[PDB]
């Protein structure tokens, strides 16, 4: 179940890239790995930056993308060559072209292997390409939201999670996290003004999944009740799981 | 544009 201290692992900062696209994903004493990405419809483009923190250059810098078989059927990644020599204090760029074929839950693994000071260096970090990155936000009037909310048919399409807040509850931050996640934040739809409501469409090559979400805070309990209602059970499950970790 | 190193 993914045990052990999450420090010096392949995912120490993964969660920091679910609601935003840029920042430092990884950093040891030799290498800094930064990111930027953009997505549109079921496609994306991610730039990975490799910074050499030393006064010595790296040789045979080889970054490779690894996807389990299951992930390869749902997510198509293509990349261009990367300068294999990185000067000390210098940075090199890698471009990853992304095509989402169908919804996916696993994450690609980025493996970095290079030479430094006459030694072999290897690093593996989970790449933050996640399902919500293919969101198309959909603004809509209150009445339209409720009509759609009430069109869910198979209970497997609704997924609910009542969890403990990992972060101080804060209205603006919460709004910011929902917007960053990808869906539209619909103001004043829930009659309870303390709740948040979102809506968007997840885009993939083979199917477009309509998505609705309700987030309910409980200050006393320091918990939230998050509900995902979408047109595909696996999408509800992955979005709920991803979103729950952000609060 | 946003800084790849700012996050």
């Amino acid at each position: 179940g993914s045990p052990g201290i999450r420090l010096g692992s392949s995912e120490d900062n993964f969660a920091r890239f679910v609601c935003k696209n840029n920042g430092v994903l990884f950093e040891n004493q030799l290498l800094q790995i930064g990111l930027k990405s953009e997505f549109r419809q079921n496609l994306g483009r991610m730039f990975i930056f490799y910074g050499n923190k030393t006064s010595t250059q790296f040789l045979n810098f080889t970054p490779t993308l690894i996807c389990a078989d299951d992930l390869q059927t749902n997510l198509n990644l293509q990349t261009k060559p990367v300068d294999p020599t990185v000067d000390g204090g210098a940075q090199v760029q890698q471009v990853v072209n992304i095509e989402c074929i169908s919804d996916f839950t696993e994450a690609p693994v980025l493996n970095i292997q290079f030479r430094y000071g006459g030694t072999f260096q290897n690093v593996s970090v989970k790449l933050p390409i996640t399902l919500n990155k293919f969101f198309q936000p959909t603004e809509m009037a209150s009445q339209d939201f409720f009509q759609r909310w009430k069109q869910l048919s198979n209970p497997q399409q609704e997924v609910q999670n009542i969890f403990k807040a990992k972060h101080p509850m804060d209205t603006e931050i919460t709004k910011a996290k929902i917007i960053g996640f990808g869906s539209a934040l619909l103001e004043e739809v829930d009659p309870n003004p303390a709740n948040f409501v979102g809506a968007g469409i997840i885009h993939t090559k083979t199917t477009q999944i309509g998505c609705l979400l309700r987030l309910e805070p409980n200050l006393q309990a320091q918990m939230y009740r998050l509900t995902l209602r979408t047109s595909k059970d696996t999408v509800s499950q992955r979005l709920c799981e991803l979103l729950s970790e952000q609060f | 544009f946003s800084d790849p190193w700012g996050g």
